[PDB]
């Protein structure tokens, strides 16, 4: 009854903090969870462990004798709430696929038996800038049963969500990979939540929640701690708890309907994110025409 | 034909007996024997099933046709140098890098190496 | 003795060696620190033996033919080469079996090619084929043939794999060529590795495509138990009173069919890690069968191992395990009550091959006996990692000990009992120090399980408290 | 032949610049590929202009030009026209022309000695983009401690 | 045993049938079959016959003894990483780089690659 | 705080004497230094140990069976000022690669623990007459953190310096190996001092010091003593102390952008080392044309 | 009846010019000859071709499709006197054996059939700094029937000659490789010719000739021509002709007797190259003792 979930999101919108807070909320709710940080950067699994730059699976493999002699205790470390978090890491930027670490980490964890123990949730934190190679490996294989997309108000986040939905619909007929819903991180945009709701409607899915931005998150991350561990009584704490409650009770798994670029532009123009461009102003400059 | 599948993902190289010239194109062999080469398309225009094939017999290398589809995909990936393209075009000899979804098994001993990654990188 | 006295003793012993031998032997001796987990920081192992120092190690042929392949009863084991290797290892190991010897069982028989000088010069690949034909002619009920290579076979360049393949194709019989030349390894351990490789490559995979065997969720296999004095039997019953069905034993009282049926089980219980981890890992990798190490020496270790094995299964197996423990509790309690007062406080020094120097420690602890020193002949550093958590603090550890080193260590420490092989028994029996053969159980046993613990205690009491050790000193001297 | 990295005051931009620099040195042996110099885009950060020059010298390169943010560029984007074709007399056009001239006569082609992650952390801590934290309450509840 | 000799010097890889466990140590096989591995010593202390051996069967790799002479020569050349030395010492498994004059052929399929250069470089 | 340095250069230009004088000048400052020679001839430590033909590691290992039996006391000898000296040696010509000696010596020293005690500097004296993988072990591996090339006005010295620079950039990705700066030995060439500085800037480095030729160094060599231990009041000693001080506070560690063959030709043509020839009688007899 | 000769010599003593002049003298004497320049630098085969930097076999192989698609006409070019000269070249200095080009060139030439044509002399120009790898490949194999060593007055040239003689005696029992004699290039040392004669006597061989130094050689090389082609009437021209006459008439092929380092020092001390060092002056400095 293990639930394999993958949080896909482009870098730069605080995906790691949302994932770690959701995992902490699930841990405090009497659930045993595991984190695999598929981000090439080691930003994930830092707030839970309270230790910066947990050693990656790639670094430990290159340390001595590749994967074969690597012990399971060296890669995953217990953190807050009794969770087990392991960092995958990435190769040298110049050489190889940037998602090779994801493939190596998943294959190592499957062979070692880190999943066969009694776990309920396994969360893969994956970048959404490019859905290809090792980044699309969880989707291409049946490693991630549910996919949750962390989106934002800017164009790039919505485009990344559309690309991830395209990858979901590509392998829909092979495995049981489904898009559970969209998670929104607040960029303080006035119409951000409504724009995400509209995008989820166009993708044929639900917006599972909307995470507001507040300085308590910044204080928690500057102290290398989760908001829930920093202040269980804060409003953001119960917000994350409600998000976890909705995630664990979620039953809407659907093959999405990716939208075209023009339809994506329609949402931005409609919700005021992007201004409407008149056809007459194009091609002619000021102070001449 | 004896095919030895090697990869960093695989804990050990796998020796496979295969029937030469089958419509299954060394992907079918890999999928039958559990070897996991990344195949992510059905027409043949991606580079995912890129592999490196070494003819271990040397004096038993068979002539083959390098289809324009496979040649164009290899050139798009960047694993077809001018010399190997000329050799394939003139002398009918296979290049070192092949696409595992379009490579027909011949009656020889081959070593197929993949990185578990798409063709481009 | 403290860590300071032991190191001084170690240096005094090593003072007599030549400087190169002294430097080499300094690495193999250490004083136990239980807080150390990585033994490589203290002891080096699996190294060659220093020439001329009278080591106690063996050959790869002893490790393969003598230890692993030998106990298989339904097969015929040819000793390809001269007569001596096969003659010296015949029936010297007490791997018990049940069968009609010479008809369907061949454990205590010596089959050899008996190389002459005309076979060293002109090869022996035709003699092997003729021998296989004669074996098939005279022993029709054999279920396989294993050709164990002796030293000359590799040196003269004989191709026995080709002969094995050709004659197996001809006679439709399983012929296994084992390249267990004596010079190939520093000790018997490489013999174990070679024998396990031969088993994996020629016997194990015969029934990969056969599904006629009726598997059960309680099927297990006993791996690395060679039935010394009946040991495996005493274990097997203990595993069938808990409801488990032991499908195969490897290799004491084993048959070529149980080996082939082994991949059809749900768990591999490995007693000797050193000799059978090579095939246990292969089976786990290929067939997915998990494996675990169990210890049936003494009541405590037996109870712990039974509880772990039950924990590997469902609740009914655990209830049966508790029933078995409750049933056997008074029997070993009576043995302890009778024998512990006599064997309380005694100090023991052990030196055995690769498993028992750490397995039997629990049995001596249950009788109130302290192991003041243990060591192996051909153990690796996976064995010393396991050993360092078994021995007490400031206890001596040795690897591939020589005659001089062992004699000097025994003279200084003065243990109450010594456990080692036949080649040291009389050396320490002339020194007035009781000795127990921990290889063949001194022609006694079994020692595994709850039934073997009584025999263990009785033998230790009869040897340590024998009235013959008070008479060595002549009354007029 | 020549690489020009566009970076900003944000930490991710540098991080990407450092990754590109590490990629450059990997293949520097095979061919003549050198880093021409970092370019900047003003995100209206106070220390943004002086942050990038602190990186160019540490990478052995030069900040070729600091580009300031103006509304004229954005108002030219909605016309689908470059700012130098839209308002040639604008000071933004003068900058861009200076940038182009510098690009032309740029003979500084060096191998970009890459910085490490902690070295990048230290400079961002120094310039106030992120604040230095030390021995704060970590692994403890805020009200408890 | 089937041994496939590969090298940039060789125009084609050569397939050789060999008898396992002979006193000739895969040099003898190379010299019998004309493969030119640089052997420039008679005791075993140079690195010239350095080769890279790949076990093509993977599940048929045999246990072997890494003699202290060969281990010291490999460490002097620099083709014996700590992990492979530990693996050879503990699990009796051969390293990737071997010395072709001290390597006893085992009953498996092997791919032997050399550069026609001494071991050091 | 140990600074493992190496001094490459063409043989025959007095590289060994300059290196030994530099190390003696370091030792005069109280720095604990160690010289690890790498030439096949053990001439690298004959002016500090006051000895002749110091025993090499290769010879001792051959006579003592193997390297596993050798003792650190035999290999490592102390000299003037406490600078421990080790000569790697080399194999016989016809047998194997000639660069096994340095690799064996480095392994022996790192296993015995000679590096870890208190050393501030560990200078490797490598012969750069031919740049091959045998002697490039300090560069191929991460042993030689800093490189100092000894060059002269002669064209072969530069050529060797350019080859070493090309070798450095090859392995710069793997480890932190940088060119500290070129050193010079005065062959009494008029333009020699200004020629090397024309190379350091073109290589992105700095000429750390121009060493002038003096008869006092040669008269100290026949005493088997360094010039700074022979005549401390000599100006040669002052210049060598300046060189040592510059070596100490040298923070310029750059990747040596290599020049091409024609670029090296042009500078030598400019400085008068060789004269420029153009459209002369080529392929024709002198008296005929 | 093809005569395979190899001229072994350390770089920096003008080996290439002597080899090219000897080859030209043999060409003018009615002999068809071939040159293989095994020097990693392309300095050889430059005076004969009158063209700088002839393309190497390694460069052409790396240009397109390695050795297999390489045409024999691309690598060897006809030069003065109808000779056929081909440059071998070398790899990148950082990677691989520096003598790999020698092995590749020799194997390519054997397979193509550049030897089976009617030739009388094939001269391999090889460096003597290190006798190992591809540099010792002609000696290790039977590719060079006769070996001629270019020596000079300094210690390094004599040491290189001794090392080459050690390589000759190493493979003496296997092939027919023999040391024909020693060639001396004038370093303007007063006792250079006598020192070379003494060294040849100690090696059990003959000094085949002594080549004086004169400015006509410099004028010929600055015009990219051989002295013989530049001025057949010059004294150096007939000197080279006499050297060629002695080489083609040479019948003294002997396994040499390498000398120890101390015996080599004896020759330098005896002939005044190196001063005699008294034992009392060692260890004590001036102005103190
Ligand atoms: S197989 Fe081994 S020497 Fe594990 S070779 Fe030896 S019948 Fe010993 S300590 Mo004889 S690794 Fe068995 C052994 Fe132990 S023959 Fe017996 S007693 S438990
Ligand atoms: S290591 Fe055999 S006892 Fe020996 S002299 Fe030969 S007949 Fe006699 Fe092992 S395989 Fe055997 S037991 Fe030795 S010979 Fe080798
Ligand atoms: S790499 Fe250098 S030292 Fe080694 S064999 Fe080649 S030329 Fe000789
Ligand atoms: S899988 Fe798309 S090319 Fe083979
Ligand atoms: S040839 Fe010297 S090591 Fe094998």
């Amino acid at each position: 009854a293990m639930r394999q979930c993958a949080i896909y999101g482009k870098g730069g919108i605080g995906k790691s903090t949302t994932t770690q807070n959701l995992v902490a909320a699930l841990a405090e709710m009497g659930k045993k969870v595991m984190i695999v940080g598929c981000d090439p950067k080691a930003d994930s699994t830092r707030l839970i462990l309270h230790s910066k730059a947990q050693n990656t699976i790639m670094e430990m493999a290159a340390e001595a004798g590749t994967v074969e002699d690597l012990e399971l205790e060296d890669v995953l470390k217990a953190g807050y709430g009794g969770v087990k978090c392991v960092e995958s890491g990435g190769p040298e930027p110049g050489v190889g696929c940037a998602g090779r670490g994801v493939i190596t980490a998943i294959n190592f964890l499957e062979e070692e038996g880190a999943y066969e123990d009694d776990l309920d949730f396994v969360f893969y934190d994956v970048l959404g800038d490019v859905v290809c190679g090792g980044f699309a490996m969880p989707i291409r294989e049946n490693k991630a049963q549910e996919i949750y997309i962390v989106c934002s108000g800017e164009m790039m986040a919505m485009y990344a969500a559309n690309n991830i939905s395209k990858g979901i619909v590509k392998y829909a007929n092979s495995g049981s990979v489904r898009l559970g819903g969209l998670i929104c991180n607040s960029r303080n945009t006035d119409r951000e939540d409504e724009l995400i709701i509209a995008l989820a409607n166009k993708l044929g899915t639900q917006m599972i929640h909307f995470v507001p931005r507040d300085n308590v998150v910044q204080r928690a991350e500057i102290r290398r701690m989760t908001v829930i561990e920093y202040d269980p009584k804060a409003k953001q704490a119960d917000e994350y708890r409600a998000l976890a409650r909705k995630v664990v009770d979620n039953k809407l798994l659907v093959i999405p309907n990716p939208i075209t670029m023009d339809e994506l532009e329609e949402l931005l123009m409609e919700f005021g994110i992007m201004e409407v461009e008149d056809e007459s102003i194009v091609g002619k400059t000021a102070e001449e025409v | 034909a004896t095919i030895y599948f090697s990869s960093p993902l695989m804990p050990h190289n796998k020796k496979v007996q295969a029937v030469a010239g089958k419509r299954s194109t060394l992907l079918g062999v890999a999928q039958e024997n559990g070897v996991k080469i990344p195949f992510e398309c059905q027409d043949g225009n991606c580079g995912s099933c890129l592999v490196k094939i070494t003819h271990l017999d040397g004096e038993r290398i068979k002539g083959m046709l390098l289809t324009d589809k496979e040649r164009n995909v290899l050139k798009s990936v960047g694993k077809l140098p001018k010399s190997e393209e000329e050799r394939a075009a003139v002398r009918d000899l296979p290049p070192t890098y092949r696409l595992a979804c379009q490579t027909i098994v011949t009656d020889e001993d081959l070593l197929v190496e993949f990185t578990g990654e798409p063709g481009g990188a | 003795m403290s860590r300071e006295e032991v190191e001084s003793l170690i240096q005094e012993v090593l003072e007599v060696y030549p400087e190169k031998a002294r430097k080499d032997r300094n690495k193999h001796l250490a004083v136990n620190d239980p807080a150390v987990t990585q033994s490589k920081k203290c002891i080096i192992s699996n190294k060659k033996s220093q020439p001329g120092l009278m080591t106690i190690r063996g050959c790869a042929y002893a490790g393969s033919k003598g230890v692993v392949w030998g106990p298989i009863k339904d097969m015929i084991h040819i000793s390809h080469g001269p007569v001596g290797c096969g003659q010296y290892s015949r029936a010297g190991r007490r791997n018990y079996y049940i069968g009609t010897t010479g008809v369907n069982a061949f454990v205590t028989m010596n089959f050899t090619s008996d190389f002459q000088e005309k076979d060293i010069v002109f090869g022996g690949d035709k003699k092997l084929a003729k021998l296989i034909d004669e074996v098939e002619t005279l022993f029709p009920l054999n279920k396989g043939i294993s050709v164990q290579s002796e030293c000359p076979i590799g040196l003269i360049g004989d191709d026995i794999e080709s002969v094995s393949k050709v004659k197996g194709a001809e006679l439709s019989k399983t012929i296994v060529p084992v390249r267990c030349e004596g010079f190939r390894g520093v000790s018997q351990s490489l013999g174990h590795h070679i024998a396990n490789d031969a088993v994996r490559d020629w016997v194990l995979g015969k029934r990969d495509e056969d599904t006629t065997f009726a598997s059960t969720p309680y099927d297990v296999a006993i791996i690395g138990d060679y039935n010394i004095g009946g040991d495996a039997w005493s274990s097997r019953i203990l595993l069938e009173e808990m409801g488990l069905r032991c499908v195969a034993q490897w290799s004491g009282d084993g048959s070529i069919s149980e080996i082939e049926l082994t991949p059809k089980v749900k768990l591999n219980l490995v007693h000797c890690y050193r000799s059978m981890n090579y095939i246990s890992r292969h089976m786990e990798e290929k067939y997915g069968i998990p494996w675990m190490e169990y210890n049936f020496f003494g009541p405590t270790k037996t109870i712990e191992s039974l509880r772990a094995i039950a924990a590997k299964f469902d609740e009914s197996i655990q209830k049966k395990c508790e029933e078995v423990i409750a049933k056997y509790k008074p029997e070993w309690e009576a043995v302890v009550a009778k024998y512990r007062p006599r064997l309380e406080g005694k100090r023991v020094m052990l030196y055995i091959g690769g498993l028992r120097p750490r397995h039997v420690i629990g049995a001596y602890e249950d009788l109130g006996m302290e192991v003041v020193g243990t060591g192996y002949e051909f153990a690796h550093n996976d064995d010393y990692d396991r050993t360092m958590k078994e021995m007490g603090d400031s206890t001596l550890l040795y690897d591939d000990v020589t005659g001089y080193e062992f004699e000097e260590f025994v003279k200084r420490i003065k243990p109450d009992l010594i456990g080692s092989g036949i080649k040291e028994k009389f050396i320490f029996q002339k020194m007035g120090i009781p000795f127990r053969e921990m290889h063949s159980w001194d022609y006694s046993g079994p020692y595994h399980g709850f039934d073997g613990f009584a025999i263990f205690a009785r033998d230790m009491d009869m040897t340590l408290n024998n009235p013959c050790w008070k008479k060595l000193q002549a009354p007029w001297e």
